[PDB]
């Protein structure tokens, strides 16, 4: 009886929420042929209660998510037909506009669905920090990804310029003190360079011991801060070969940072008002903007 | 050609290409789009093959 | 005005929106009536060419 076969397959799926394989189905019901089992599986997939997964072990048939219900008012059809892509998004989340365009349902209907799911605690709405336009909905069980929301720098969808500046200043002061100690040691050039070199893990532990903010700062966060300092033109990083040590971050490679003085002092162009003039393009001998009656050079000479 | 592209290398390591659950929505199709699907050649061919 | 207008009205008899299903606007029969002038205060009156 195909109805009995489908019922037994549904019972096996209930017993194994993670899915069942054709081998398990055959072991449970060996007196039925593979053709009948395949016909039953096809009917189940056509009526829409089972889902197919392709794992390294083969094929898995899992019961569709129906027991987990957050919107029972109305019909579970739209509930699951929204929870599908809600789960598909998961960590990356999805905006309400995208949910509406993917569901092809009215704004009021989708809002009611989302409100019922949030009231029954199946989805959480978090403000997208990348683009603060709408609130993305994610699964209540999944951990919020750092790229789409959160972050050690962002606090309530607000960048902490003061925090990053304090981090940069503290790191630069530490590196400068380390380089000064290395230069004062004057034991040997190589030893001085190795001592001026500062490891990412070392500076991270130093920042942790300082404890400027309450949010935990990661080694990659400190590495990004040091990269920003490098881009600022104040420190230099070198990649040395070390199999394993106290860092163990990168496979075989270790990044060492050291505060370095600039290449050359400020040039001569910047010392003249002409080089720092914003309307320099409109300069002319005879006209409104003339060097004879200039205000920039006048004030620069008066100072 | 697909088999050649796959065997481009002598020994093909076990690919971790597990089929993520890409179950798309059975979105409610508008009347115009449903009529277009019904009038499409693929639908008629499938209906003829069903027999 | 006697047949073509009715055929156009029949072709465009039903109009509905995608949002909020079960809502529609159905046209039944269109009339042109006799020539009138909207001069009077919400009152019609036969007017000559
Ligand atoms: S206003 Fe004077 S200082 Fe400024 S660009 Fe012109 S000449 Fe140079």
């Amino acid at each position: 009886d195909p109805v009995e076969i489908e019922n037994r397959i549904i019972e096996l799926c209930h017993q194994f929420p993670h899915g069942i394989t054709d081998q398990v189905i055959q072991n449970e019901m060996p007196h039925i042929e593979a053709q009948q089992r395949a016909v039953a599986i096809n009917r189940l997939l056509s009526m829409g209660q089972l889902d197919l997964l392709r794992s390294n072990t083969g094929l898995l048939y899992r019961i569709k998510d129906s027991q987990n219900a957050g919107k029972m008012k109305g019909s579970d059809n739209q509930e699951k037909l929204v929870y599908q892509i809600i789960e598909d998004a998961g960590n990356k989340g999805i905006w309400s506009r995208d949910i509406r365009y993917k569901s092809n349902l009215p704004l009021t209907e989708i809002n009611k669905i989302l409100k019922n799911l949030e009231s029954k605690k199946l989805i959480k709405a978090v403000k997208s920090v990348a683009a603060s336009k709408k609130k993305v909905y994610m699964l209540y069980n999944l951990q919020p990804d750092r790229s789409v929301t959160g972050g050690a720098w962002y606090s309530d969808q607000d960048f902490e310029s003061e925090f990053v500046e304090v981090l940069n200043q503290q790191c630069f002061k530490f590196l400068q003190s380390k380089a000064e100690t290395a230069r004062e040691s004057k034991q040997n050039p190589m030893i001085q360079r190795n001592s001026s070199f500062a490891s990412s893990h070392e500076v991270w532990k130093y920042i942790c011991e300082l404890g400027i903010s309450k949010v935990e700062l990661s080694m990659e966060d400190i590495e990004t801060i040091l990269n920003t300092l490098i881009y600022d033109g104040k420190v230099e990083m070198t990649i040395i070969a070390a199999k394993e040590g106290t860092v163990g971050s990168v496979d075989g490679h270790m990044k060492l940072y050291r505060a370095v003085n600039p290449i050359i002092p400020p040039t001569g162009l910047v010392r003249a008002p002409c080089g720092l003039c914003p309307v320099f393009d409109d300069c002319h001998e005879g006209g409104e903007i003339s060097p004879s009656n200039c205000i920039y050079m006048t004030e620069w000479l008066e100072f | 050609e697909a088999a050649n592209e796959a065997g481009d290398s002598s020994q093909d390591e076990a690919e971790d290409d597990v089929k993520q659950i890409t179950v798309r929505f059975s979105r409610p199709e508008s009347e115009q789009a449903r009529q277009r699907r019904v009038q499409s050649y693929e639908f008629l061919q499938k209906k003829h093959a069903e027999e | 005005i006697n047949v073509e207008i009715k055929k156009i009205m029949k072709a465009n008899e039903k109009v509905t929106s995608d949002a909020d299903p079960m809502w529609y606007l159905k046209y039944l029969n269109i009339y042109v009536g006799l020539p009138d002038v909207e001069e009077s205060f919400n009152v019609t009156r036969p007017v000559s060419p």
